[PDB]
């Protein structure tokens, strides 16, 4: 039941998706930075709301505080700093939709993104054909290949277990002379079938803590904090005993220019992806015991 | 492709379109009849270079994966790299039920954009065994300087090219197989030798065929030399120091099962 | 196909010139030993039944070395 058609090679990206080719996941992330620091002004709530539109998402609140701009949609949370915008989101949420319209804002107001990424945080596994899953993973690798041809995909831990999918593009200037650097901080909680809200808050000026709940439930922290980067291991327990799931995943980003037990919890899967650039991504999830 | 039998285990390599998984059920009858237990299942595979031509369950990972799962449903699989780039396909298996010391060793090297000058000695119009006509074809290219006397080794010059060799020494095994088309050149190496430092055996390789791009995959059983030494923040010798001319492009580490690591490197050649 | 293997895909086709699959699979099975078990393991077999797996692959044995630890052969396509 198998026969050779003599086909063409897709041009591109988009071409490969439509012709060789329910959502299962339980978060998206989009972040793009940038070469210099952004005026946090500059672009206005109304463009960056424009922006989410082009994914079907309305703004519904923002707050304005030292540093950083909040966005809070229906389903998804948009921090703006001046070193980058990041953007968390439901699995209904089209994401990918909202990729190049975000590139095209920046393109407009001579903003270089020079680094990105899209995670998605996966209970399931994308070979499972029930669900709808493995086409939504196409149409992201469809518009983030197209936007950053440099860019590539990863998949972080056990493809049939919890596990990130993430797609980095590095586009950092690191000849000696750049002034470009990366002592970036970022730590990720996800904890599944926690025992409905979006929340951020903020200790200092261009730093906060963001926090989503949302339906099997689940919550999702998120911190840029350097202060978090010193006592990781106390803030994960304060989260777990707050929620109590039953397995949890941490990503812990060691960055170039700077988590081996859980209290009832054992370790389903660990490692790291050491990127080109010298940065590291680590990661472990861990069940109840 | 190899083979490699030995008292305790099987290792079947193979290139091209080969169904490699055909042979499992009757792998488990071989174990069987000698009285023997499955405790331990690996597959594995580079990514391919031309995944569309790939047959039976190999069409694609997620065939590999049904395929592997309808036999061993425990297992797991994983992706090691970028996956629109170099990486590497796992699906693990295990059913360890009496603990026991795990002193193994892994290493494993492919190779592509292989040396011009070295891609004239891997043709030929006819097919070769181990002879004198390939004695002159290790020791023209560099190869007798990785596989030396002290081992046993048979080794096929295919037609009108291909290169495919095997050695052994004591309990240790050693293959190198070349594909040498310009256009699609590709080196491959793996050898299970116990070594504190495995950068001396790589370079080696690397002054055979002196690659445009290569990757390197460590796997580091807990018991083992080099697992005290990895374990203790000892070198292991696929640290980018020892490749000046290659800058490294990504790296992957990850305990894929409790005690036991894998490392995989990408380099790729400078200007 | 899923977009797992998509993704490879168009990773192979943005490196494809106008051709043979070096990269190699491999497949690497540890057994267990008991009280009863042959104590040459699986080398307590013949040359008989590791040609008939081969065969199971469609390939053949060209040469074959051994020693006291391991048994090895060179396959053809
Ligand atoms: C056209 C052709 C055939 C061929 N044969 C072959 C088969 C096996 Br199994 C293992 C090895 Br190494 C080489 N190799 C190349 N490069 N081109």
């Amino acid at each position: 039941t198998r026969i050779n058609q003599q086909t063409e090679c897709p041009s591109s990206v988009h071409d490969l998706v439509s012709c060789w080719g329910t959502d299962s996941g339980l978060e998206k992330r989009f972040e793009l930075n940038f070469a210099q620091p952004v005026d946090i002004g500059t672009v206005t709530v109304k463009q960056l709301a424009s922006v989410m539109e082009r994914a079907g998402e309305s703004l519904r609140q923002n707050s304005a505080e030292l540093g950083i701009h909040t966005l809070k949609f229906d389903r998804s949370l948009l921090v703006f700093t001046a070193k980058q915008i990041v953007v968390r989101s439901s699995v209904s949420v089209m994401l990918h939709e909202a990729v190049h319209p975000m590139l095209e804002l920046m393109r407009s107001h001579n903003i270089i993104v020079d680094w990105a990424s899209f995670m998605r945080v996966n209970y399931g596994s994308p070979w499972d054909m029930t669900s709808e899953t493995s086409d939504i993973m196409a149409h992201e690798y469809a518009e983030l290949k197209s936007a950053f041809p440099t860019g590539h995909p990863y998949l972080a831990g056990p493809v049939d277990r919890d596990h990130c999918f993430y797609f980095v593009y590095d586009g950092i200037d690191r000849d000696p002379s750049s002034c470009r650097r990366e002592n970036d901080v970022q730590i990720n909680v996800y904890m599944y079938n926690v025992q409905e809200q979006q929340l951020l808050v903020s200790h200092c000026a261009g730093e906060y803590e963001t926090l989503r709940v949302s339906t099997h439930p689940f919550a999702s922290f998120e911190t840029n904090a350097v202060s978090a980067a010193s006592d990781i291991t106390k803030i994960v327990n304060g989260l777990l005993k707050k929620f109590y799931p039953e397995r949890v995943l941490l990503v812990l980003l060691q960055d170039r220019d700077a988590m081996d037990r859980l209290e009832g919890f054992t370790v389903v899967h660990r490692g790291a992806n050491h990127f080109g650039g010298g940065y590291v991504f680590h990661q472990a999830t861990y069940a109840r015991s | 492709x190899s083979l490699f039998v030995m008292k305790d285990r099987v290792i079947l390599i193979t290139c091209g379109t080969i169904t490699l998984l055909n042979c499992v059920p009757l792998i488990c009858e071989a174990v069987s009849t000698v009285c023997g237990e499955v405790e331990w299942v690996s597959f594995m595979h580079k990514n391919y270079s031309f995944p569309w031509e790939q047959k039976g369950p190999h069409l694609s990972m997620a065939e590999e994966f049904k395929t592997l799962r309808s036999h061993f449903p425990s297992g797991q699989p994983f992706i090691f790299g970028p996956i629109d780039s170099d990486h590497y396909f796992l699906y693990f298996h295990s059913d360890v039920v009496q603990p026991s010391c795990s002193d193994d060793a892994q290493l494993s090297m492919t190779m592509y954009g292989l040396d011009r000058n070295q891609t004239k000695h891997w043709y030929s119009d006819k097919m070769l065994p181990t002879g004198p006509e390939t004695a002159v074809i290790r020791e023209a290219t560099g190869l007798s300087e990785v596989v030396d006397d002290s081992w046993i080794l048979h080794d096929l010059q295919y037609e009108p090219c291909g290169y495919s060799i095997n050695a052994i020494r004591g309990s240790e095994y050693q293959t190198i197989h070349i594909t040498p088309e310009e256009h699609c050149s590709f080196a491959s190496y793996e050898t299970n030798t116990c070594a504190l430092n495995y950068s001396k055996c790589i370079c080696g390789v690397l002054r055979v065929f002196d690659p445009e791009r290569f990757s390197v995959i460590v796997f580091i059983d807990p018991d083992s030399a080099v697992g005290k030494s990895y374990h203790s923040g000892g070198t292991i010798g696929v640290e980018p120091e020892y490749y000046p001319n290659y800058e490294a492009h990504h790296r992957t580490v990850n305990e894929y099962t409790p005690g036991h690591w894998v490392l995989k490197v990408n380099y790729v050649k400078r200007a | 196909k899923d977009s797992l293997s998509l993704m490879a895909m168009w990773g192979s086709i943005a490196r494809f010139d106008p051709s043979f699959e070096g990269p190699e699979k491999r497949l690497e099975v540890i057994m267990r030993v008991v009280d009863g078990t042959h104590v040459s393991g699986l080398l307590a077999h013949d040359d008989d039944v590791w040609q008939k797996v081969i065969d199971a692959i469609c390939a053949h044995i060209v040469s074959r070395e051994f020693n006291e630890y391991i048994r090895s052969y060179v396959l053809s396509e």
